[PDB]
Parts: structure tokens; sequence; C-alpha cells
DNA sequence: AAGCAGTAGAGCATGC
DNA sequence: GCATGCTCTACTGCTTCGATATCG
């Protein structure tokens, strides 16, 4: 029940904090416990009765943001360790699952139809564990995470799961102001995203539904100074997000967030000749009259 | 190493990639040549010393960045690419240098191997024999580190078997060749961690190798075998630690005898010297019970993964030694996983091995010899595949019938008990074999019917079934008058014989009524009976409405009478006879009808037959006119096993009320006075202070009067006595108000004037409950009853 | 009390017809013999020797009875009393219409 | 410090 | 380790009375 899940979480935090003081001989065995538990909760059925990934989210949320409300009576230095073990276990799970398309995208199908469900369970799980508590913990992770995800995405293009993780990492990088001076790691990750944005922009023209929404979400999560140099290439992605947003409301949300970021930070004269086609597709949202749509 | 090394840590990675590309071009040596003496590289050992010395402070604790570790692995791959460097790297691994963060110790070589672990293992698998020799040369000096490194190398060479499968066998052979160099580990007075490191090393070897553990050849076998025997036969270890030398007993239960006798010998010594004294007497939760259960789970894992007679016999001896072992469902699950494994030859080995446990003499007890068949062999025979069940059958036919035709010895009770137990076990084996075999290879001209006679034969195939049916019938239709030695064992034997008769008749007879000739035929003028020989006519049965443990399910709910071990196959045959082939009642029902509807039959037979009619009521629902008088006779009878509205009477009246529209008791006056006595009994015993039971009794009585409603006299004098209590502190008047609400709910009048209450006095004691204003359930319920009665009397004037 | 319970344990040991259980039980009855020498309870000693003798002579247990007469498990040797200096001489001098259907098919 | 009417919610049974 | 009523206990308000301290 609730208020017993808090007791289970204080138990797990006490075990990790107990063996985190035993040197680096057992500090290694925080990693494989977090890894084995993440594989365990990422092999449920895809969304007495069966639980899914949605129930372990408060567990892994209290694990990575509630050492402060626990250690301060237990008779940030553990939050950081558990965050690092979570990100290591995420990209360790990514570099081991079998995601290969078999001719049964006409009718391509997974060679490992159990590893694919585990990967997509991992994606929808990790979409709500990483965006909290990024203000220092993700900043040494940005380049390595994004580099590994781009190389896994280049050889698995039609995946709809690597663009979601890439949208997560670029949103977490924008939340901590990563691209400001553009540190050899910051410019390398910058130029990496500059090239990968154009690559995903060209390969999404063949995509249809959730591949298309995933690539659109990734492209409109990109920072302004990566878009500020190639605005005419990203503007049709904004028009397509404002058009697909009439039936998919998260895509209208990422389109409105993209446009409010562009109109504030991108310059006023490079943005000026593009409102003539950005703004007319907002007219579909202003079709409310409260008649039988009350 | 630090937080700003990003302008000076970007150039070391560049020269590392440059020198890796040189080494790929084959000219790393020409640009960076050996400025050292013979074999070490002056740059390579400088790199290795750099990476090793820069993880410790000579400056509090250098915590590695995410790129600090990847630069360190690149520097380490370059140092190993320069050449040589196996000896210095091994001597750095086995270095007893001690560190400290802030106090904790954690040796320097262990932290170095824990950080990198994979470049090091890739190197140590790249130059093998020198690594293993120089690593097992220093086994006594640092016994923890050599075990850690050899385990890491061995399970890292397991995972690379998709391409380097030849490397694992080479590493296993070379690590076995130096097994004398670790003989100080599995010795007397050794610490337990080195004894467990031997077991882990042996587990990884035996995972990566094959022909070491199960041959008598290849050379290295005696040295590993005495290691294993001395580790699992010692006293100085602990029982749950010695349980972890049992999970790799799969690798050794395939070697032929001589040594397999020694393996049985050390296992039997472990059982008689570590397991509880034959009756699981360790109280559950103590440190003895814990180690016992976790050892036996790994033992069953070994038995279910490597199916062998040497383990099955031993676990069946420890399972079938007392009345009920702790882990019953575990033993049954292990046997069910033993049977269905393919390989139609090795199942019959298990069947013969566990049959020989109760076939031979070895005199222990009755229950011990019957539990060999009961808890193990029937589980095996019920799930082994159909092809492996005819070989066991043909092997046991002759000795089975030779035991079944014998005469007992009532002078001596012990061999009499053994003969009863053996004959009952043979009846159980024949039961299951007749159950799960098709009719052709048991009744047509086939090898099984040939094998009871000499060679083959020309007969149409009825020379086994007849000599078995006569034996079964002569078994379950015995008759004792002065015979009084062993009534329990012989009664269970009667039940097993009757069940084997069921299972033989349900297979080979199909035509009309050969069921009747043996299953439902007694001879009271010769005292040749059935159900008196089946059911214990002495036990007190309870039938409780309420239960402590709910869900007593198997399927048919087992209560006390429903686990009679003859009720479930009887219900099986009765449901069989409904879909194999009005006319009033057949003889297979007329025998039961004459057995059910008599108060001169014992009570337990009547309750047994009643529960049979209950459990299968889709077969008496056609003949409901005849099958409703004796059930109602038992429900409204005098003796039923309980002093209230118990579960048996609730069950009978629920089934009979389901039979409404098919047989109402308005036809004969006998069933009418039974129905009136039933209603008076139900209305007398309603209350039972648990309120859900009270509401259930009221719903029963309401559905009873609603269903029949015609041939009933409402006991108005009882209801008057039920609400007429002049005490304004008791809910005792609520029961009469509830019964009055029931009888007013359908159509029925209040106060038929025959009951001698003189209606003024009746209705005054009824309406007097309105003044009892303490509990709502008295005065408001009385008010609502008076409202219903007044609407009634206004409605029909 | 505990002597009674371990005599039940010894009866369960003779119940089991395995190989090491026999030696386990003969070690238990040897231990009971020693603690019967050093508790001055010769009534109970003759009682248990008669108990095992009549139990395993109304039963068989032929192999354990062979090891009883092969090692030596017998009544007390001294004077049927509470002390002497006497050898195993007392051991040596004491035990040295169905008929129709049966063819209608 | 106690009688005496009036009530509100605390504590508990019960739920199949 | 939750939801719903039911009983009945404990409290308040009002009012009388009696014991105590105080004043002409």
């Amino acid at each position: 029940s609730p208020k017993m899940q808090l007791v289970c979480c204080r138990a797990i935090v006490k075990v990790f904090l107990a063996l985190a003081a035993k040197g680096p001989v057992l500090r290694n065995c925080i990693s494989t416990v977090v890894h084995q538990g993440l594989i365990r909760i990422c092999s449920k059925p895809v969304v007495w009765k069966v639980p899914t990934y949605k129930d372990y989210v408060d567990l892994f949320r209290h694990l990575l943001s509630s050492d402060q409300m626990m250690d301060s009576i237990l008779a940030e230095s553990l939050n950081h360790l558990l965050y690092d073990e979570f990100v290591k276990s995420v990209l360790k799970i990514v570099e081991k699952l079998d995601l290969t398309l078999e001719i049964q995208a006409a009718n391509l199908h997974p060679a490992k139809p159990k590893d694919f469900s585990a990967f997509i369970n991992l994606v929808e799980f990790c979409r709500e564990i990483l965006p909290e508590k990024q203000a220092e913990f993700f900043e040494p992770w940005v380049y390595s995470f994004s580099y590994e995800l781009i190389l896994q995405s280049t050889r698995l293009p039609l995946i709809s799961g690597f663009y979601k993780l890439l949208s997560i990492t670029v949103r977490n990088a924008k939340k901590i102001k990563y691209f400001e001076g553009v540190d050899p790691e910051k410019y390398s990750c910058f130029a990496l995203f500059v090239k990968f944005g154009k690559e995903v922009a060209v390969k999404m023209k063949q995509y249809k539904d959730e591949l298309l929404a995933s690539c659109l979400t990734f492209l409109l999560s990109l920072p302004h100074n990566i878009i500020e140099l190639d605005v005419r290439a990203y503007v049709p992605a904004l028009q397509m997000a404002f058009k697909l947003g009439l039936s998919y409301t998260p895509l209208a949300e990422v389109g409105l967030n993209a446009l409010e970021e562009w109109s504030i930070y991108i310059d006023r004269h490079v943005m000026q000749p593009y409102y003539k086609d950005i703004l007319p597709c907002l007219d579909g949202y202003l079709k409310t009259s409260a008649l039988s749509d009350e | 190493y630090g937080p700003d090394a990003q302008v000076d840590r970007s150039r070391l990675a560049a020269v590392v990639s440059a020198c890796k590309q040189l080494h790929r071009a084959g000219l790393l040596h020409n640009i960076l040549p050996s400025q050292s003496t013979d074999l070490h590289h002056s740059v390579g050992t400088e790199l290795l010393s750099l990476v090793y010395k820069g993880i410790a402070p000579g400056q509090c604790l250098p915590s590695l960045d995410l790129s600090c570790k990847q630069l360190a692995s690149g520097l380490l791959e370059l140092a190993f690419a320069f050449g040589g460097l196996c000896e210095r790297l091994v001597s750095l691994l086995l270095n007893p240098a001690v560190l400290s963060t802030a106090v904790i110790h954690f040796s320097h070589g262990e932290y170095f191997y824990s950080l990198f672990s994979e470049t090091i293992n890739t190197e140590l698998l790249k130059n093998l024999d020198l690594a293993v020799l120089e690593l097992m040369q220093s086994s006594v000096d640092n016994t923890k580190m050599v075990s850690a490194v050899l385990n890491g190398m061995l399970d890292q060479s397991f995972r690379e078997r998709a391409n380097q499968k030849h490397q694992g066998l080479k590493l296993a052979t070379t690590i076995l060749q130096h097994w004398k160099k670790c003989d100080s580990w599995w010795a007397k007075d050794s610490p337990l961690e080195t004894k467990m490191a031997v077991l882990a090393l042996l587990a990884k070897i035996l995972q990566i190798d094959s022909s070491v553990s199960f041959n008598t050849s290849h050379g290295s076998f005696p040295e590993v075998f005495t290691t294993y025997i001395s580790l699992l036969a010692d006293t100085k270890l602990d029982l749950h630690l010695k349980g972890q030398a049992v999970t790799l007993l799969p690798f050794f239960t395939s070697l032929t005898g001589g040594s397999l006798e020694e393996l049985r010998r050390v296992l039997e010594q472990l059982i008689v010297a570590h397991f509880p004294m034959q009756s699981r007497e360790f109280p559950p939760g103590t440190p003895r019970f814990n180690n016992y259960v976790d050892c036996m789970k790994k033992f069953l894992d070994a038995l279910e993964l490597s199916q062998s007679p040497m383990l099955l016999e031993l676990m069946t001896e420890v399972l079938c030694r007392e009345q009920q072992h702790v882990m019953e469902e575990l033993f049954q699950s292990s046997f069910r996983r033993i049977a269905r494994r393919g390989s139609c030859v090795t199942q019959v080995g298990l069947l013969e091995s566990v049959y020989e446990m109760f076939r031979k003499d070895d005199p222990r007890l009755s229950f011990t010899r019957q539990s060999f068949v009961d808890r193990s062999l029937l589980t095996l025979l019920w799930h082994c595949s159909l092809d492996a069940l005819r070989e066991f059958f043909s092997t046991i036919v002759v000795d089975a019938i030779d035991v079944l035709k014998s005469r007992f010895t009532k002078l001596n009770e012990s061999t009499f008990d053994t003969q009863i137990t053996k004959k009952m076990g043979y009846y159980k084996i024949l039961d299951v074999m007749y159950s799960r075999l098709p009719k052709d290879d048991v009744h047509a001209k086939e090898s099984k019917i040939n094998q009871v006679f000499h060679g083959s034969c020309i007969t149409e195939g009825n020379e086994l079934t007849k000599t078995l049916i006569k034996l079964c019938y002569d078994a379950f239709t015995e008759n004792m008058a002065g015979e009084n030695q062993l009534l329990e064992r012989r009664r269970l034997y009667h039940c097993a014989a009757y069940n084997c008769a069921i299972s033989v008749i349900c297979c080979v007879f199909n035509e009309l009524k050969f069921y009747q000739g043996f299953l439902f035929s007694e001879k009271p003028e010769k005292n040749l009976l059935i159900f008196e020989n089946l059911i214990d006519l002495k036990r007190r049965y309870n039938f409780p409405v309420e239960v402590e443990v709910p869900m007593e399910r198997k399927e048919l709910e087992m209560d006390e009478l429903n686990r009679h071990e003859c009720m479930a196959p009887l219900t099986a045959l009765v449901k069989h006879m409904h879909r194999s082939l009005p006319r009033d009642l057949p003889s297979w029902m007329k025998f039961l009808h004459g057995k059910l509807g008599n108060p001169i039959v014992p009570l337990n037979i009547r309750l047994f037959l009643a529960k049979l009619v209950i459990n299968t009521e889709e077969v008496f629902r056609p003949y409901a006119k005849h099958w409703l008088s004796p059930l109602l006779q038992l429900a409204a009878s005098e003796n039923n096993g309980g002093e209230g509205i118990h579960y048996m009477v609730v069950e009978i009246v629920a089934t009979i009320l389901s039979w409404t529209g098919l047989a109402t008791p308005t036809g004969v006056p006998k069933d009418e006075v039974l129905a009136n006595r039933l209603l008076n009994f139900l209305m007398k015993h309603v209350f039972h202070p648990k309120r859900a039971v009270f509401r259930h009794n009221l719903e029963i009585i309401k559905t009873l009067v609603e269903c029949w409603k015609d041939c009933l006299s409402i006991p108005y004098r009882l209801i008057f006595e039920k609400f007429s209590g002049k005490d304004p502190n008791s809910k005792d008047n609520s029961v009469g108000i509830q019964l009055l609400g029931i009888v007013m709910a359908n159509d029925l009048p209040p106060y038929d004037p025959q009951c001698g209450i003189q209606s003024s006095e009746y209705f005054q004691a009824l309406v007097n409950n309105m003044s009892f204003v303490r509990y709502k359930e008295v005065y408001a319920a009385a008010a609502e009853v008076l409202g219903l009665i007044l609407r009634y009397v206004m409605e029909r004037k | 009390e505990a002597s009674n319970q371990l005599i039940n344990h010894i009866e369960q040991f003779l119940d089991t017809n395995e190989t090491p259980y026999f030696m386990k039980s003969i070690d238990c009855i040897r231990a009971f013999r020693e603690e019967a020498i050093k508790f001055s309870e010769e009534q109970r000693f003759n009682n248990f020797l008669k108990a095992l003798q009549e139990k395993v002579e109304i039963k068989q247990l032929n192999h354990f009875w062979e090891i009883v007469v092969q090692d030596g498990i017998t009544l007390i040797t001294k004077e049927e009393a509470s002390g002497s200096s006497v050898t195993a001489e007392e051991a040596k001098k004491f035990l040295a219409d169905v008929d129709d259907l049966l063819d209608m098919i």
C-alpha cells in the first residue's frame, strides 16, 4: 500500500548506504543490484494482477531524489552515486538487448520479440526518471550518453525509441544551460547534435506515424543556437508538429514550446519571414465554440 | 586526474589513439623502440605503472571521472600492446598494498582489478599459460586474489564462446593441470572462504569443460574427484555452505560405479550426519531448520536438472520416511519436472529404481513402504510419457499378479501388514496404468496381454482383465466377523482395490452395463458387500458452516468426506456413465437408491452417497423424482453429524431447491411431512450469532418457502415464541420479526388460527416490539413487518 | 524422560534399514550402556535390554541382530546387582453372479 | 458540585 | 494495511444549592 512503499524505499536506501561505506569492493555491488532490478522491472507486459513500469516510478524517483528526506535522520553523496548507477545501467541495458528487424518498413519484425518489449519498457520508464534532478547530475553524462545513443540510432534508424531517449538527454542539457559558450566536450557534443539533427531530418521523410512523431519531438527539443543556423530546415518540422498536434496533443505541446523558445532566443529577422506559414496552422486549435463541445 | 584536466587530458587520448593506429599498422615498435634491457618495454611498463599508481593517493581519494576511466583503459590497452608485460601485471595484481579513503582498507591489487577487469582479462586470456602458471605459483601468498582473478578470467572466457570457444577449453585444461598448486585450499583447518573459492572455481571449470567430471580417463579426474569428495564429506564446513557443493553434483551423477558408489557413500553420510532425525523435528525458524531447507532445495535442483536414480532413490527415501515432510509441493514439482524430459529410455530407469524401493524386502514400516509408491511413484507414473509406461508395465505384470494372487498370514501381524501394503501398492500402480493407457494396447491382441501368458497367444485379449477383475472384486468384497487385527490398513487396501476396479472397467468395457457387474453389486444373503468394506463406520464427521482456512480446493472442494480417496474416482465414473449411454432408475442407481433411502444403513454411508449425489448432480437431475425423497429424508432426518443447520443440510437443501420444477414434494404425504419437519427444523435453528450466517439461513428458509410454498405448514407458534420475549434490552425478538418478514414476503397469511395463540395475544406480542426502542432492528423492523401485514389484510379483506 | 525420547529415536533408527543408521544406533546404545554404568540404575538397564531383546525377537532385523551377537549387546554381567569385577562370561553363557462375467467376454 | 436534557463523534463491528 | 453505520459515552449548558470569604 502507500505508506508502506515509503518503508520499502527507506529499507533499500539503508542497504545501499550501508554497503556504500564498505569501500569500493562492495560499492561495485550497488551497480549490479540497480542493474538487475532495472532489468526485472523492464520485462513486464507492455501497456494478484500484473504490475507494469508505472508502479516502480515512485520507487526509482525516491531513490534518486529522497536521500535528503531519509539520511537526515538515518543516524546528495548517495543521490549522485545512485544516479550514476542508473545511467550506467541504462546504457548497459541498451548495449546488450537484441533489436533486429526481420522480414516476415513493409512488415519488418523483431528477431528478439522479447528484447524489443524490454527496450520500449525501458524507454517509457526512463522518460520519467531522468527529467527530475538533472541540475548537476547529468552534466558529466551529456556527451557520452548522446554519443552512444546517436551511434545506436544510426544503425537502427526506424526504432521510435532512440529519438525519445535523445529528446530526454537534449532537454536535460537545455535545462542546465549546457550550450552557452558555443571545454572540448561541450563543442564536441554540440557539433555532434548539429550533424545528427540534419541526419534525422532527412531520414524522417520516409517515416509515417510514431517514428515521425518521435523524430519531430527530437528535432523540436533541439536548442535554439543549433536551430538558429539552419532555421529553414527545421521550420517544416514545426509545421508538421502543429498539423499532427490536432490529433496528438503532446506534439502540439512540443510545438508550442519550440515556438516560444524560438521567438524569444532566435533573432528577430531570421525568424521574420517564417511566421507566414508557422502561424496559419495554429487556426485549427481555435475552433472551439462550446456548443456540444462543452 | 581531477576536475579541470580537460585541456591536458585531451592530448593523452590523442597520442593513445595515434599509437593504437601505429600498432594496427604494425610499426609501433619502430617509432617507440625499446629503451629497456631485455623484454619489458620502457614505455609500456611506465604506462602500466602510471595507471596503477594513479588510482591511489601517495591527495585523499581520486574519484574517477567518466572519461578518466576510459582514458585509463586506453592507456592500459596501449601498455599491453607494447608487448610482454604479463609478469609485471600479474605481480601488480598479487600485491598486498593497502589503501584508505578516509578507516577501511581494500588492497591495491584488488581495487585495480575491480576497476578495469576486462582489459586485464583480455590480456590474460591473450597470453594464457604463463599467466596461469605464474598465478598459481603464488596461491598460498594471496589466496583471495588468485581466486578472484581466475574466476574473472574463467567466466569472461565463458562469454566469449561465440568466437573464442577454443580458448575456454585450453584455459580449463591448463588451470586443471596445476590443481596441485591449490591443494592448500581444500585442506583441514582452512578458512571457509578458500573452501568456497575452490567450489566456485570448480563450478566455472565444469561449466566451460565437459570430459573432466564424468569420465574415468583424461588424467585430471582423481585430483578433482578427491577435492569434491573431501569438500562435501567434511565436518568443519557448515550445512548450507556444503549445500553449495551440491549444485554441481549434476556434473557427477553420470559416472559409472566404483566411484559412483563412493559418491553415494558420501551423500548418505551427509544425510545421516547432517539432516534432522527422521521427523523434521527442527522448529521452523531456528538456524538448523534454515540450513536444512536451503540445502534440500539445492539438492532437489540437482535431482531435477540431472535426473538420475542415485539421487531419486535418496530424495524419495528422505521424502517418504515420515508422515508428511515439510516441502511436499517441492518434491512433487521436482518429480513432475523429472518425468516429462523426453528420452524414453531414461524414464524407465527412474521408474524401476523407485519401484525397487518398495518391491524388495528391507523391512521398515507399512507407511514407509506405501509412501514409496504413494508420494513418488504415482507422481512419476502420472506424468511420464505414454511410451515409457508400457515398458514399466510389462516389466511389472508377472510379479504384480504373483503378489496379488497370494494368501496372507494372519498368525504374524508384521508380514501381514507388509503383504497388505504391497497388495495395495500394486493396486494403485495398476489403477494409474489402466487410467492413462488407451484401450487397444491393453485389451486387443497386444504384447502386454501376451506377456501375462507364455510368449504370445491367439486369444482375443481378455486373459489379464478377468484374472485382475476377479482379484479386485475378491479384494474389495471381503467380509470380516471375527477378523480384527488391522482394520485401517485393510480398509485402505479395499479402497485401492475398488479404485483399481473403477480404472480397469472404465477402459476395457464400453457396451452397456458391465459397470454393474462389479462396481454396484452386493450379496447380503452371502455377506459379500461393497460400501461397508469401503467406508469407515466409526468416525465422527463434522460438516462446519464456518471455516478458519478458506478455499479448501483441490475441482471438487475437499472438506473431510471429500478426501475419502474413493469419492473422486466414483464421481469420475458417474460422470463417465452419463456420456457413454424416463425409464425410472437403472440398477446402478437402484442400488444407490436402496442404499441411500434407509435409516437402517449406517450414517457414514448415507452421508457419503449424499455427497456423491451433491458432487455430481448433473446426472441425478434427469431422475430427480426418485432422487429427491431420500435426500430430503437425510436433510430432514434426525442424525446428520451436527446439532444445527450445518453444511451437509445446507448443501442438500440447496441442491433440492435447484431441483424445483422437476420434483415438488406435493405428491406423497411422506415427502410432505418431511418438508414440514424440514421447515420447522430450519426455522428453529436459524440464529448463529455470526450475522452473515444468520442472513444465509434466512435466505435459505426464504428460498425454501418460495420454491415449495404449497405443501408447507408455517410454524406460527414457533415464530410467536421467537418474537414474544418481554425484555427491552435484547435483540432476541429480531428473529421472529425476520421469520415473519420472510413469510409475509411471498404471499402467506399471518396467524392461521390452528396454533393455539388466540390472535389478539399473538398480534399484541408482535406489535409490542414497537416500544422496545433501543436497537433499530427491533422496533423499526417490527414496524415494517406490521406495515406489510396491514397491507396484506387490507389487500385481501 | 530424554532417555525415553532417545529410545524412541533408537527405535526409529532400527526402523530405518540403511547402512550407516545401524552404526549410528549401536553407538547410541553403547552411549546408553556407558551412562547406565555411571548412573546406578540397573533395574532400568535390565529393563531396556529385555525391551530391545523382545522387540527385535518379535521382529526380525536379522542384520542388526547379527551385529548384536557379533559385537556384544546383552544383559548385565556382574551379579545382577550394583557392582562386581566380572568379564563377559555372562554374555558367553547366555547367548553364544460374478462367475458368469468371468467368462462372459 | 451535582442533576438533567441534549448531542456528537469515538470506537468498534462488519463486510463473503 | 478500507468503508459504513450504530451504539453509547462523555461532554456542555443551565440551574440549584451549599460552603466559604466579606461587609454594615
